[PDB]
RNA sequence: CAGGUAGACAGUUUCUAUGGGGCGUAGGCCUCCCAAAAGGUAACGGAGGCGUGCAAAGGUUUCCUCGGGCCGGACGGAGAUUGGCCCUCGAGUGCAAAGGCAGAAGGGAGCUUGACUGCAAGACCCACCCGUCGAGCAGGGACGAAAGUCGGCCUUAGUGAUCCGACGGUGCCGAGUGGAAGGGCCGUCGCUCAACGGAUAAAAGUUACUCUAGGGAUAACAGGCUGAUCUUCCCCAAGAGUUCACAUCGACGGGAAGGUUUGGCACCUCGAUGUCGGCUCUUCGCCACCUGGGGCUGUAGUAUGUUCCAAGGGUUGGGCUGUUCGCCCAUUAAAGCGGUACGUGAGCUGGGUUCAGAACGUCGUGAGACAGUUCGGUCCAUAUCCGGUGUGGGCGUUAGAG
RNA sequence: CUAUAACGGUCCUAAGGUAGCGAAAUUCCUUGUCGGGUAAGUUCCGACCCGCACGAAAGGCGUAACGAUCUGGGCACUGUCUCGGAGAGAGGCUCGGUGAAAUAGACAUGUCUGUGAAGAUGCGGACUACCUGCACCUGGACAGAAAGACCCUAUGAAGCU
RNA sequence: GACCAGGCCCGGGCGACUGUUUACCAAAAACACAGGUCUCCGCAAAGUCGUAAGACCAUGUAUGGGGGCUGACGCCUGCC
RNA sequence: AACCCAGAGCUAGCUGGUUCUCCCCGAAAUGCGUUGAGGCGCAGCAGUUGACUGGACAUCUAGGGGUAAAGCACUGUUUCGGUGCGGGCCGCGAGAGCGGUACCAAAUCGAGGCAAACUCUGAAUACUAGAUAUGACCUCCAAAUAACAGGGGUCAAGGUCGGCCAGUGAGACGAUGGGGGAUAAGCUUCAUCGUCGAGAGGGAAACAGCCCGGAUCACCAGCUAAGGCCCCUAAAUGACCGCUCAGUGAUAAAGGAGGUAGGGGUGCAGAGACAGCCAGGAGGUUUGCCUAGAAGCAGCCACCCUUGAAAGAGUGCGUAAUAGCUCACUGAUCGAGCGCUCUUGCGCCGAAGAUGAACGGGGCUAAGCGGUCUGCCGAAGCUGUGGGAUGUAAAAAAACAU
RNA sequence: UUCUGGUGUCCUAGGCGUAGAGGAACCACACCAAUCCAUCCCGAACUUGGUGGUUAAACUCUACUGCGGUGACGAUACUGUAGGGGAGGUCCUGCGGAAAAAUAGCUCGACGCCAGG
């Protein structure tokens, strides 16, 4: 006597959002229709889904009034390494499996 | 009153929020009822303040009703409460929030719109005042 | 009627001890200036 | 041996969420909201569809822009078909919605069968089962001149695991050996298994004749929270009252208090809180029926109407009914309303949580059943403590007493 | 004239209830309306028929006699009652003998009011109460009984269809 | 004159009646009954209990023996 | 559907119960599925043993959103004004041209509003990642003492993937975001967080969830947080500004109010401002209609001018109507503040329950309420002095964390 | 080395409209015929082959803020934390972040390649 309870469950949604590292394959964006049109080196699918064809980021740029354009970038950046924590923790180990 | 179409039977509630920024200009009318208070108003006391003033008025002048009330409240019957069948013929229900003028009126002197305004403040749930035209 | 009566722990929110007086919240403990160490406790005496 | 064939008899099943039910509703998939700007997210929350359809409505190449208003044209009108301008995505997409899509994913034309085979790096979703996308390789192709595109449809729904059986096929096993019977493997088919993660290939009711293990996780009586409903009061005053809002009522509306009705929640109690009425016996509230004092009166006096203070005291006897309530008679100063778990069944008795027998109506095929009716139908008890009413004894009262 | 339907047509069935009865052991509204009885009658009797939901061998309508049957009324009669009162026994009270039981965490076991698992001698504040018996009364100890017959759950049991 | 030793009448409902019924909460309007009707049964009967032999029926024979329903008596018992 | 024995120590997803100690760690009441809902399987969250790891907490930056706010550009919906497609009736009698119209309505414009299933917009947070940054302690050290930095050493902390192995899957309240309800419930269902659960102590009179706070243990130690400093009951009958006169100080509103302490506006005065007494308040005029009269006073329509110092077709009463009493206004005597509105602070009434102060008590005009200043009380918090154990850790000592 | 005109890419998206200019060269319309080709009919579109004149249409350049697009600052709503008031609806503080709308403005695009003269 309702006529209710009548969900659905499914999800979508940005997968891999923007200055992120892509994977060959690596679905970036799963959507309904087309919020997010293909740019360069992406592949839309058979639902209009958004994959990723090379490594490096992803970005998003305007082509009209509204569009959004998931691209990827090919990523040679940052050589460079300040970290110091980390080697103190393997530093660490190596003390502490010699101390023992 | 009453709107003829609805675009959805039953809706469900909201809540009120602080001073409403716009609808509290006067547009039509010198004389103006603000209300300080966020409340419901039915079309009901819209009836009551409106038959008030109109005749309280009784021989020049017009009066605006600025609201009205778009949303309806579900009334569930008194079957032991589970569900929300049917309860959208029931009364329509117009959202006010401080700062919202309510009824204007024009073409009445200083005290007669004062008792005009004034008695028909009477018919409602939620504190006003009167307020001319700055 | 139509206003509820405040039950417990709706009752703690509203009659616990509040002190609602923005001079009192202001109070730090008070501040002695600093003095010199005290010596040891005790002493070996042979 | 075979067919039919009686609950005569036997073993069983008779779902769940729920309103903890007859009387309903739903169970699986998809879209929006709730959903609080990642994703997720519940309620018997608000709205809809689906259990497919297409030999093109799939593929490819190429071309084109709809939709609406206005103006013109004896059929033809407001509106068919045609011409022109304006707005430029409001039309459309097999169907529900959402997100998309304007030289299109919308409409047309040509050729067509990729609505293939063998696959597959990596991702999303993620209890598991599942489900979704996919670059790239080989064969053999479709369109196009090529570039390239095509592993169904603009997408999301259109579905079902396993066991088993069946058809087509195969360089596989063939219980001594050669075969065969049969079984694999591959390709597909068969469930409204729709209670849709499917118990079995196959299953409905009743119990007031009942019984057991449990639960306050869960109803009834009562208490508690709430106060929609009810009682009482108050704010405004259109009127009625010959004039006259406020002697008296007060429409349309608004604001409260109380916890005495019916309700909502299910918080204490079911290893037991015994409901409704009556008798006996209290005590308490005032929202006052009378008695006492007063104001106002459309109070001439009698009698009033309404209202303020005041709860000390009283509030009848009866016919009906189990009655509370209520109707009626005779009156009375008046025949108040309620709390105290029916106030009160460890003080007492009838209708009932209508217990077991029976009958009438109705429902059911039936067993049986009815918030339908009628007749009959066991109700226990030595006061331990508090509490009460009486009545002592001891000791104290600073020596002991009358 | 207001009516009501002798009478008519139509739809659907297998047929559309005959005699008699009829607010009934059957009637929800309903304490239907009228008349009797009563000072007053939701009960009773006699009628009307609007029979929720009588009805002809699950028989229908009647009636003499009968019934520890149900129910309405009347006479006589009385403590049933108004409205209690007295008296006699067996208990109860005291003494001497004999002498249990259900129950029981320990009990140094007040009232109001508030709080608390929402009804407290046990927690808080106040007030009131010298200790301890005897005889009565039972308001509370959610008193005793007895793993609630009612309600629900069990992939419980059983009878019956 | 103690003990002993019918209270009665007027109506109505149900059951005709005397009886029987839940030992230990129901004695009834419930059951039975005489009477009625349907239906089965020709004796190596029907029906009932027993795998069977057999037994009751019955040492009886349709004016008799089962089984169903209703319940004396009076009027009837309609339609499908 | 007897009783006894036997299967049988049937079965029970149910109930009760399950006994010595110390130390370390420490949940969950969620999702999915279920002939399932008080059971279970998996995931989530524990314990222990590892293997990979290098993170956590702060700060900054970059990405997608469509919530809050907002807005009318789409979808609806709605108030008013104008032009208003078109209709309403008088009408034209007969093969109709187009006439009469203060009246209702599609469309647009302007002024406006509303919406979870509307969005031209669009935060704060949150999610993913990238980036910056030593968390305490001891010691050496620059001829050296301070200090900066460095050398060495010690401790603490994050996550993923497993192996063995559990419980839990009834939650509760409080804040925010919502739905169901009646924006009622200590109500129900979700999302983030805090507490309880599993948390002792102090404040809250008592009192799981509110505030402080995280209990290894000892001390007849000190300093504090929340909160308090008259007495019961520890610490101020502390200081200085204002307020309240209701015991308000625990309480609920609409509305009323010369309450009191202010504050902002506006209008009159030394050419006399307010309040009272006294004087005038008249002429046309009984404005015109009605009525017997309506002469201001039952009413309808406007609702004049003149003398003037001012007089209103009257402010109310009264009369058959008059007459008349009286006022708004002005004149005169004394004389110096008077109005009428908004507004807060604390107050008053509204504000009434059933056993008995019942609101910690006594009480207090401060011992109440607002604004500062100094100190004290106040926990099992911290500190200090001493023990115990766990982890580093693999012997002891010592250290740091626990 | 500017213009001319095929070509793109970033884009604040640069458009409508009112005005002025260009045919040396280039681009574009117009006239004639139809052989490949073609329109469910039309050489309107498309194709081939020529007369070859104009800027009329269409392109390109320069101005204008009249529409259009874009869009501030300050404020303010809101919100994260830490709290407070109210009986409730709900409001107010400290610090951090910070709108939208409107308005003042901005905008009649900007960078490159190659072939003439």
């Amino acid at each position: 006597t309702k006529n209710g309870r009548d969900s659905k469950g499914q999800r979508l949604g940005v997968k891999i959002y923007g200055d992120q590292v892509a994977k060959p394959g690596a679905i970036i964006i799963r959507q309904r229709g087309t919020k997010f049109h293909p740019g360069k080196n992406v592949g839309i699918g058979k639902d209009h889904t958004i994959f990723a064809l090379i490594d490096g980021l992803v970005k998003f740029e305007k082509y009209g009034p509204d569009k959004k354009k998931v691209s990827v970038y090919p990523r040679e950046i940052q050589p460079e390494n300040p970290n110091s924590y980390r080697a103190r923790k393997r530093e660490n180990f190596r003390l502490q499996r010699e101390k023992k | 009153l009453s709107p003829k179409r609805t675009r959805f039977r039953k809706q469900h509630r909201g809540r009120m929020k602080g001073i409403s920024y716009r609808g509290n200009r006067i547009c039509f009318g010198r004389y103006a009822l603000q209300a300080l208070e966020p409340a419901w108003i039915t079309s009901r006391q819209i009836e009551a303040g409106r038959r008030a003033m109109t005749r309280n008025a009784r021989r020049g002048g017009k009066i605006w009703v600025r609201i009205f009330p778009d949303k309806p409240v579900t009334v569930r019957p008194a079957e032991t409460r589970m569900g929300s069948g049917k309860g959208s013929p029931e009364y329509w229900v117009a959202v006010v929030k401080p700062g919202r003028i309510l009824y204007e009126i024009s073409g009445v002197a200083e005290n007669i719109a004062r008792r005009a305004v004034a008695i028909a403040a009477s018919k409602m749930p939620i504190r006003t005042q009167f307020i001319i035209s700055g | 009627s139509s206003r509820p009566q405040k039950k417990g722990t709706a009752h703690h929110m509203k009659t616990r001890p509040k002190k609602t007086a923005r001079w009192d919240i202001k109070r730090g403990p008070a501040v002695y200036p600093p003095l010199p160490p005290l010596p040891a406790e005790w002493t070996i005496v042979s």
